[PDB]
Formats: C-alpha cells, sequence, structure tokens
C-alpha cells in the first residue's frame, strides 16, 4: 500500500528498510465469494455500497473469537468492528449478519477521514489495528487459529483491496511528508529476522521475532513464565549491516560520527550498552575468525582473545556459531613492560551475541565473565576478506519492561 | 511381627486389633535407586581433590 | 535432577505435538513432563 507515514513508521526525508507484515498486491474481483488463506487485509472504500470483511476458521466453535468488520455508507468512513463469540449463526450477509454478541472485547464505531485505507493484522495472540493516525492493540486469546478470510466487495463500486501472506521486506522513500516509492526486495535474503525500523520514542516494533536478543543477568537463568524485569530494550540508533573491517578504528558510544548510518528514528543521548550480533552459517569451515578485542580504560588497554590450548601462546581466534572442541579465553595487559595474563573461562557451545556495557561489565550470551573499571570505546579487530561478519550494532539504555519468556527466549514485550 | 498383609495394617496404624470399616493403605519400600541428571548445555571439565 | 527439580518417579517416552516451553509443572511445584532441547520429543513423569 502507498499509505501514510505513521502506518509504517518512517521519518521525513529518509529511506529506511521496513520489515514485517505489509501489503503488496491489490485485487479487482467481482465473483462475490472466495475463501482465502491469509493473516490480514487492506482496503479502500469511496463508493456508495455496502462492504464487509470477516476472519474465521474452518469450522464452527462455541469458544472461539471471530473478527468482523463492516463499512457503512455515509459522508465519512463508518466502521463497525466486533470481536466476540457467536451462537447459531448465518450463511453470509452484509449489514450485521447476526446479533449474537454476548461477550465482546471490542465493539466500537469509527468516523475517520474518507480516502484513507485501513487494515487488521494478527501476530501470535496479538491483534493490531491501523487507523491512519493511531495504532491500537488488543490481546484476544486463541487468535492464532484464525487463518481463513472471507472477503466480499465489488469492483464497480470503487472498491479495491489487498491481502497479506507473511513477512515482506520493503524499501520506502519519503519526501515532504508523503511516501514517494515502495519497492520489495526479491533479493535481500534473511533481512526479515534481524533488521527493523526504530519507532517513535525509541521503541521496538511489535511482531518482531527476537532472534539473538538474550536476557542479561547477574545470576541464575530464567526458563519459563511471565516475569517483570529491568532490561536495556530502548534503542537510540541502529546500524544495519555495518561491515566492520580491520581498518575502522574505535567506536565511542554515540551515533554522531562519520560512519554511523542509523535506521529509522535517531535521537541523541548517551547510551549504556552496545549489543552486537553475529552472522554464522551451519557449516564450520570459515567460522574461525582470527582477531582480538581492544578496550580503552582510563589507564591501560585490555586485550581479549581465545584459544583451544591451555597455554594460550600459539593461537588467537574467536569462533562463531557451533563448535566441536572446548576453547579457553584470556586477558592481556601491560604495566611498565610487565605483560600480565590470566584465565577467565570457557566459551559456551554456541557464541551468537556479545554485549559490552559502559561501566565495565562484559557479557557473552547474557552471562558476565569479568569486569573492568570504566570503558570509553571498543575496537573489534577482526581480520576478514569481506564485509560479512555482523548483522546489527545497536545502542540501548535500561528501561523497565514486561517479558513473556519461553525456553530462555523472548516472545512478547510491553 | 510385621509380615502378613493384615499384620502390616496394624503395624502401620500403631494399634493392636482394628475396628470394622474402610482404611487407607499405601506400603512403601526402602531400596537403592539409580540417578538421572539433565541440565542446560555446557562443556565438561573435571578435577580431583 | 531435571532443570533444578528433584523427586522420584518413572520416566516414559511419548509423542505429543506441543510447541513452547521445555518444562510443564503443576500448580503445586511438581514436574509433569520435560522436553529434550535438541529434538522435539517429550517425556512423562509419574510417581510409582
Ligand atoms: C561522541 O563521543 C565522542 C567520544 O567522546 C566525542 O568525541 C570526542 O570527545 C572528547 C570529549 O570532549 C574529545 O576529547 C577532547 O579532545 C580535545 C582535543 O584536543 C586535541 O586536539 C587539539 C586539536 O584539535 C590539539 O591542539 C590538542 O593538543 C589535542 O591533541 C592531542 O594531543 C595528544 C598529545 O598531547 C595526542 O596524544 C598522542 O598523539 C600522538 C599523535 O600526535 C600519538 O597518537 C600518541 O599515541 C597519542 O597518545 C592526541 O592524539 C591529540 N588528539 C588529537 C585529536 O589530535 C582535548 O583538548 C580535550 O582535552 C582537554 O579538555 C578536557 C575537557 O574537555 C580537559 O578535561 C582536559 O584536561 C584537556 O584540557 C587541556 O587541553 C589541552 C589541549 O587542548 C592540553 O594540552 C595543552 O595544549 C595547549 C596548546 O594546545 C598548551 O600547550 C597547554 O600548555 C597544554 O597543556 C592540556 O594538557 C589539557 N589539560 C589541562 C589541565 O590543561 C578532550 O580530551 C575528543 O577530541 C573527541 N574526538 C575524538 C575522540 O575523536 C564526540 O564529541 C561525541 N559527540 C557529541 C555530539 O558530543
Ligand atoms: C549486575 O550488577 C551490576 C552491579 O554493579 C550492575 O551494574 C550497575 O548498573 C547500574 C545501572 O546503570 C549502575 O547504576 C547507575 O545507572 C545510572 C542510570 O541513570 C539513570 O537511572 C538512575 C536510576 O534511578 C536515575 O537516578 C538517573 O537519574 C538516570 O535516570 C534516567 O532516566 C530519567 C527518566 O526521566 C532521565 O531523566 C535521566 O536523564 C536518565 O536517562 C547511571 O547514570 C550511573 O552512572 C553514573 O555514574 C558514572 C560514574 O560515576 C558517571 O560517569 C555517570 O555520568 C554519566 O552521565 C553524564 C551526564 O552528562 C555524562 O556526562 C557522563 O559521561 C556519564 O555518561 C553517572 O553519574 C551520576 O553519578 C555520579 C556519582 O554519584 C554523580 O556525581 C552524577 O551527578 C550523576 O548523577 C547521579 O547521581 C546523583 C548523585 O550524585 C543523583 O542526584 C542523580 O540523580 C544521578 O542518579 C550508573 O551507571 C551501577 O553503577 C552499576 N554498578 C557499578 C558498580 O557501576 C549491572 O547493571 C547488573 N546487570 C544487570 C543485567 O542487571
Ligand atoms: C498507491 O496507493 C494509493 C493509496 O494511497 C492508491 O490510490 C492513489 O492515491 C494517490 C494519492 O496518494 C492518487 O494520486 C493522485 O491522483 C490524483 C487524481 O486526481 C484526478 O482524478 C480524480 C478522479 O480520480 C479527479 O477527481 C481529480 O479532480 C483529478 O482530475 C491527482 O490529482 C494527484 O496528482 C496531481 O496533483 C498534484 C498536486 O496537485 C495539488 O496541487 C495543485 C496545484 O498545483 C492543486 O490544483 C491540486 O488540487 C492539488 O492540491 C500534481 O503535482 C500532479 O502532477 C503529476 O503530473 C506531473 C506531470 O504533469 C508529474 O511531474 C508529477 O510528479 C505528478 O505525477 C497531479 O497533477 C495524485 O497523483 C491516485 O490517483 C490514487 N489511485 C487511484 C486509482 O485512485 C493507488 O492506486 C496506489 N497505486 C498502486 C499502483 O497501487
Ligand atoms: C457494476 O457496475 C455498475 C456500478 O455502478 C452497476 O450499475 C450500473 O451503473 C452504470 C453507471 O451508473 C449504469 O449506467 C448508466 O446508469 C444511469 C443511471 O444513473 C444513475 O447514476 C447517476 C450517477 O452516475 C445518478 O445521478 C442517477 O440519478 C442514477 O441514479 C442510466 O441513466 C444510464 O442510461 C443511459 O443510457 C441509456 C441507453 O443505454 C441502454 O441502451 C444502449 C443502446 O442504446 C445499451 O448499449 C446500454 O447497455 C443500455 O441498455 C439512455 O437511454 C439513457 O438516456 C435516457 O434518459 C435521458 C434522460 O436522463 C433521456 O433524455 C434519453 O432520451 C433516454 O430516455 C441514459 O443516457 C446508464 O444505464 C448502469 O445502468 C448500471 N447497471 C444497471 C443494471 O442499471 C452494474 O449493475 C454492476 N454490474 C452488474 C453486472 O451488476
Ligand atoms: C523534510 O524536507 C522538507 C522540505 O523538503 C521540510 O519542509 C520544510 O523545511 C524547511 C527547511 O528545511 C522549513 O523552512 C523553515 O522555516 C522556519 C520558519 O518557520 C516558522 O514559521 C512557521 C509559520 O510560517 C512556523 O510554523 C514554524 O514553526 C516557524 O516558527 C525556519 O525556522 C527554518 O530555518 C530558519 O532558521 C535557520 C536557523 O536555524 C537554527 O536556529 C534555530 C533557532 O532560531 C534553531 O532552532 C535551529 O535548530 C537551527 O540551529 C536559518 O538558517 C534559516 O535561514 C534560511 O533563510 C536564509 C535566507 O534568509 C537562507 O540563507 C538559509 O540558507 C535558510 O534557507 C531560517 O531562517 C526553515 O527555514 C519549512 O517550514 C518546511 N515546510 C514544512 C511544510 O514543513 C521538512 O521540514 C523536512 N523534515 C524535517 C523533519 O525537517
Ligand atoms: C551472513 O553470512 C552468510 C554466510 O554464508 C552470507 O551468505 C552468503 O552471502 C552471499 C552474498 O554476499 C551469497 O551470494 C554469493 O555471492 C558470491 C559472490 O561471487 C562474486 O564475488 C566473488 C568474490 O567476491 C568477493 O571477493 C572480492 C575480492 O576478490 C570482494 O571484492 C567482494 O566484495 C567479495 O567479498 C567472485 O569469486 C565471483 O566471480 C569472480 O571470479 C570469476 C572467476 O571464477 C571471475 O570471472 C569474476 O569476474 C569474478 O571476479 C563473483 O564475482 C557468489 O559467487 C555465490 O555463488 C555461489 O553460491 C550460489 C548459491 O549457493 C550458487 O548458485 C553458485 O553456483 C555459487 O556456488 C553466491 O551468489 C551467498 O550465497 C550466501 N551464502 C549462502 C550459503 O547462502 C550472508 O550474506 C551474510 N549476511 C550478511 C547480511 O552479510
Ligand atoms: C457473521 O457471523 C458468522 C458467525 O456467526 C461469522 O463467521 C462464520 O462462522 C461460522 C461458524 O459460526 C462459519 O461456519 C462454517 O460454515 C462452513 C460452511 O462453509 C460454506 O462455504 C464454503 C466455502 O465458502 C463451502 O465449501 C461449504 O461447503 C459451505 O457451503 C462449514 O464448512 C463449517 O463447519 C462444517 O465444516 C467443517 C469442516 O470445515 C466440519 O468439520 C463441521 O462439522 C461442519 O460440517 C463452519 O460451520 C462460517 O464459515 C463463518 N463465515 C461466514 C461468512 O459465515 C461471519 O464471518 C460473520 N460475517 C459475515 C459477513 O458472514
Amino acid at each position: 500500500a502507498n499509505l501514510s507515514m505513521l502506518q509504517l513508521g518512517v521519518p521525513d526525508n529518509s529511506s529506511t528498510i521496513v520489515t514485517g507484515l505489509l501489503p503488496t498486491h491489490w485485487f479487482c474481483a467481482n465473483q462475490s465469494t472466495s475463501v482465502y488463506s491469509a493473516n490480514g487485509f487492506f482496503y479502500i472504500d469511496v463508493g456508495n455500497h455496502r462492504s464487509a470483511f470477516a476472519l474465521h476458521t474452518g469450522y464452527y466453535d462455541a469458544n472461539q473469537y471471530y473478527i468482523y468488520v463492516t463499512n457503512e455508507i455515509g459522508l465519512n468512513a463508518s466502521v463497525t468492528l466486533k470481536i466476540c463469540k457467536f451462537s447459531r449463526n448465518t450463511t453470509f450477509d452484509f449489514l450485521s449478519n447476526a446479533s449474537s454478541s454476548f461477550d465482546c472485547i471490542v465493539n466500537l464505531l469509527f468516523t475517520e477521514q474518507l480516502g484513507a485505507p485501513l487494515g487488521i493484522t494478527i501476530s501470535g495472540e496479538t491483534v493490531r489495528l491501523h487507523l491512519y493516525n493511531v495504532t491500537r492493540t488488543f490481546y484476544v486469546p486463541a487468535a492464532y487459529k484464525l487463518t481463513k478470510l472471507s472477503v466480499k466487495c465489488y469492483f464497480n463500486y470503487s472498491c479495491v483491496f489487498s491481502v497479506v501472506n507473511a513477512t515482506v521486506t520493503v524499501n520506502v522513500t519519503t519526501h515532504n511528508g508523503r511516501v514517494v516509492n515502495y519497492t520489495v526486495c526479491d533479493d535481500c535474503n534473511g533481512y526479515t529476522d534481524n533488521i527493523f525500523s526504530v519507532q517513535q520514542d525509541g521503541r521496538i516494533p511489535n511482531g518482531f521475532p527476537f532472534n539473538n536478543w538474550f536476557l542479561l543477568t547477574n545470576g541464575s537463568t530464567l526458563v519459563d513464565g511471565v516475569s517483570r524485569l529491568y532490561q536495556p530494550l530502548r534503542l537510540t540508533c541502529l546500524w544495519p549491516v555495518p561491515g566492520l573491517k580491520s581498518s575502522t578504528g574505535f567506536v565511542y558510544f554515540n551515533a554522531t560520527g562519520s560512519d554511523v548510518n542509523c535506521n529509522g528514528y535517531q535521537h541523541n543521548s548517551v547510551v549504556d550498552v552496545m549489543r552486537y550480533n553475529l552472522n554464522f552459517s551451519a557449516n564450520s569451515l570459515d567460522n574461525l575468525k582470527s582477531g582480538v578485542i581492544v578496550f580503552k580504560t582510563l589507564q591501560y588497554d585490555v586485550l581479549f582473545y581465545c584459544s583451544n590450548s591451555s597455554s594460550g601462546v600459539l593461537d588467537t581466534t574467536i569462533p562463531f556459531g557451533p563448535s566441536s572442541q572446548p576453547y579457553y579465553c584470556f586477558i592481556n595487559s601491560t604495566i611498565n613492560t610487565t605483560h600480565v595474563s590470566t584465565f577467565v573461562g570457557i566459551l559456551p557451545p554456541t557464541v551468537r551475541e556479545i554485549v559490552v556495557a559502559r561501566t565495565g561489565q562484559f557479557y557473552i550470551n547474557g552471562f558476565k565473565y569479568f569486569d573492568l573499571g570504566f570503558i570509553e570505546a571498543v575496537n573489534f579487530n577482526v581480520t576478514t576478506a569481506s564485509a560479512t561478519d555482523f548483522w546489527t550494532v545497536a545502542f540501548a539504555t535500561f528501561v523497565d519492561v514486561l517479558v513473556n519468556v519461553s525456553a530462555t527466549n523472548i516472545q512478547n514485550l510491553l | 511381627y510385621c509380615d502378613s498383609p493384615f499384620e502390616k495394617l496394624q503395624c502401620e496404624h500403631l494399634q493392636f486389633g482394628l475396628q470394622d470399616g474402610f482404611y487407607s493403605a499405601n506400603f512403601l519400600d526402602d531400596n537403592v535407586l539409580p540417578e538421572t541428571y539433565v541440565a542446560l548445555p555446557i562443556y565438561y571439565q573435571h578435577t580431583d581433590i | 535432577n531435571i532443570y533444578d527439580y528433584v523427586g522420584t518417579g518413572i520416566i516414559r517416552s511419548s509423542n505429543q505435538s506441543l510447541a513452547g516451553g521445555i518444562t510443564y509443572v503443576s500448580n503445586s511445584g511438581n514436574l509433569l513432563g520435560f522436553k529434550n532441547v535438541s529434538t522435539g520429543n517429550i517425556f512423562i513423569v509419574t510417581p510409582c
């Protein structure tokens, strides 16, 4: 859809990479009946006729919620959304199929500007609602079964509608408050699970499957259940596909340099963490990168490297993804020509995320290993023949949230 | 002696002779059992003291 | 001793289609079934 900025979340005079459930292709049909399989729909109505859409499963159930939207003819857009159970029911019809509504989460009436498309999308047990100026959200149970979609409108009455399968990645350009272009990557593989666009106020967009975003902890590890927490999940910038090289330099905990290309909104403040993200393949032939990590403390630098032998003298490597044998890691430092080394620990079986706080702490896979005094900048010196090592580099700050943890992962966020 | 199936009810209820009615019974047995251990993935490293 | 749960019982294999957590406890702190993480099979734990 060639729709409003806020319905997509893009600022003025920019070009972002938006991912998620988005509409691509319009239809022009008059068969008056066709059962589809989908997860959402967009439409535009300006004609003087009755139009209605509805989402349902494949069989009747007395303990199921059925979405139902009906437009009505007027001077503005008269919309009637109804989400609740139904008794003995209907075949199909416009204008209020059946008044069997007895326990309804939402039952409203909209009067918005004519000439603006609407839309409803489903992700998990979350139902979104775009309204061309606001984005509402309701939590209806057992809403992942609503797969089919029964659309009924006619082309001659100035009625065209799109429909969504899943997870399309786009490239939207804005100018003077209006979207200019809208193109879909046939290329750009894998972008749907690691790239997004930062919304207003530095939030994280809904419906994002958290791929390698771990829960930071100082002690034990959570396994299951809803748990209120206090985690760094409010971004101030995002650097998609950074392509760090061996001749870049330091990075100074603020996105106001010359190489940073933030995505979406971009504020200016001082941050507390720097969440890295590792790109690895299933094969283990070139997942063995040779390099070190150089910190910058107020007094002396600290060098971090790992090896596969107890005496860490003959090797310097950092594995990505799955491995096959234990690896040991060390720390190096110098105080008046006195090289000091110590043993820190053993990497987990799979290294996927690295987080460096600003007050000294250093986490791997959300587990503290050591602790410096004060860090100013980090130089991730990795020797590579291309620009393919990392997905994103995100800065964040601590914010109180509410998390739905399952299998040591993140499902939702509030 | 607590050996007979009825001599165990008295031996469990601490009573010489029992009334008429319904009684609850669940005879355990002390023995030795094998042990199982399942934990989140981690590598193996040992030491002896 | 399964994910920091201790007790006694018999562990049998089964095949159910469930996606989500790797530990199903009752509302009294006792285990009822876990799941091997590197596959999809689950297991059942009952007292003997
Ligand atoms: C996002 O986040 C970013 C990260 O923070 C941030 O960018 C960085 O912000 C920093 C914070 O402000 C900022 O740091 C400041 O930098 C100032 C720049 O001074 C240097 O450049 C000028 C020219 O522009 C130059 O004249 C000056 O001498 C400095 O040159 C440095 O000299 C060093 C040696 O003396 C040299 O070190 C060696 O260099 C070698 C190569 O030549 C070799 O590489 C060696 O290995 C290396 O060790 C160093 O490389 C070089 N730097 C550069 C860039 O060339 C600093 O001046 C400033 O310090 C002063 O201010 C702070 C408060 O702000 C005071 O607390 C501090 O004490 C300093 O005060 C005095 O400053 C003078 C110099 O101005 C010192 O020397 C005096 O010099 C006089 C003549 O110039 C005279 O001779 C006096 O007698 C001398 O004493 C004096 O000692 C200081 N102390 C006192 C008590 O007087 C501060 O460090 C940094 O520059 C930013 N950029 C980076 C890091 O790239 C960014 O801003 C953030 N974004 C946003 C939007 O905010
Ligand atoms: C595992 O365990 C370890 C155990 O250590 C944990 O590590 C600890 O982590 C915590 C969490 O960060 C560290 O605690 C502090 O966090 C502060 C965050 O500031 C927030 O939150 C606090 C909490 O309430 C608020 O009081 C603040 O006002 C601020 O609020 C935010 O939200 C507001 C909402 O409206 C906004 O308005 C605010 O603007 C803000 O966004 C940090 O600030 C603390 O850092 C301070 O100390 C540093 C070293 O001394 C300073 O360098 C630093 O200054 C920063 O900011 C200035 C601003 O210009 C920059 O210029 C600097 O360069 C630097 O970036 C902070 O300085 C404060 O403290 C000093 C010393 O007291 C004061 O002199 C300053 O004036 C400043 O003010 C604060 O103190 C004064 C009293 O003096 C108060 O009046 C004032 O309100 C401020 O509170 C610090 O990080 C804690 O330190 C960590 N532990 C250790 C040992 O370091 C891990 O987190 C655990 N892991 C997990 C996963 O849980
Ligand atoms: C994409 O999604 C959208 C949903 O958002 C789908 O609907 C399309 O929505 C577009 C707007 O976002 C529509 O584009 C406009 O089309 C207007 C058509 O108006 C004429 O036709 C209607 C009947 O259909 C009639 O009532 C009306 O009176 C007109 O005759 C265009 O008017 C408009 O562009 C025109 O106006 C702009 C600026 O005009 C403003 O300023 C004038 C003073 O200068 C003032 O008098 C005006 O009133 C107005 O305030 C002008 O710059 C345009 O110039 C074009 O041409 C020059 C070359 O001469 C070119 O250089 C320039 O770049 C422009 O291209 C032009 O004169 C809008 O373009 C679109 O019509 C909607 N589509 C349909 C079918 O309704 C859309 O379908 C989706 N598309 C796809 C492919 O999926
Ligand atoms: C999907 O498509 C449309 C979506 O709207 C569905 O309805 C059709 O809509 C069309 C467009 O509105 C209709 O075509 C004309 O409709 C006019 C009615 O106007 C209404 O709407 C206007 C607003 O636009 C409104 O202001 C007005 O008050 C009405 O409400 C008709 O008047 C018009 O008739 C014209 O043409 C006839 C001749 O046409 C016949 O004969 C042709 C061969 O000569 C033949 O090819 C044609 O197919 C047709 O059979 C002409 O005689 C009329 O002029 C008479 O009246 C003037 C005075 O006004 C008098 O001076 C003159 O001497 C004549 O006596 C007039 O110029 C058009 O029919 C279309 O009719 C709608 N369809 C139907 C069935 O009614 C459509 O139904 C949908 N599709 C399906 C399959 O359902
Ligand atoms: C995306 O791009 C579009 C365009 O493609 C942007 O839309 C327009 O963007 C223009 C500038 O990019 C805007 O022009 C500005 O006009 C302001 C005056 O508007 C006042 O009055 C209106 C009512 O008429 C009111 O609504 C509004 O709120 C204002 O009160 C000017 O303020 C502005 O710049 C002026 O000031 C700068 C100095 O700015 C510095 O100082 C400020 C404190 O005074 C400080 O706050 C700033 O941060 C900054 O540090 C001055 O240099 C400008 O001088 C111009 O003119 C001289 C000639 O005299 C020329 O030599 C120089 O090069 C400058 O061109 C100027 O006096 C702007 O001029 C326009 O309003 C926008 N239109 C719309 C409809 O929005 C859009 O903004 C872009 N998106 C984003 C997010 O920015
Ligand atoms: C996360 O990591 C994963 C890890 O796999 C990564 O996935 C791969 O991503 C790449 C995209 O970069 C996918 O596409 C492949 O691209 C190959 C490119 O071939 C061209 O370049 C070759 C060398 O270029 C490198 O080196 C030069 C310096 O020499 C450097 O400047 C470049 O920037 C670049 O780094 C070059 O060899 C090749 O042809 C040269 O040689 C011939 C002579 O033989 C000469 O005549 C030419 O003029 C030219 O000089 C070409 O120009 C491409 O080859 C490759 O094709 C293979 O795979 C496909 C698909 O399997 C097969 O169909 C095909 O037959 C080849 O076997 C492929 O297209 C790549 O597919 C991904 N890998 C997998 C497994 O999917 C992600 O991208 C990473 N994510 C992020 C965000 O970075
Ligand atoms: C108005 O209100 C209704 C509910 O009140 C909303 O949703 C409908 O909900 C009912 C159940 O409450 C759904 O009923 C279903 O009917 C199917 C019939 O489908 C017809 O059409 C298809 C293709 O269009 C044909 O293939 C089919 O033969 C029918 O002609 C039944 O198939 C369902 O149950 C039967 O099939 C299942 C297998 O799927 C069996 O297991 C069952 O035992 C049973 O035999 C089911 O009962 C209905 O589909 C929903 N939609 C509609 C449009 O009615 C409406 O959305 C709401 N709004 C509108 C505009 O109607």
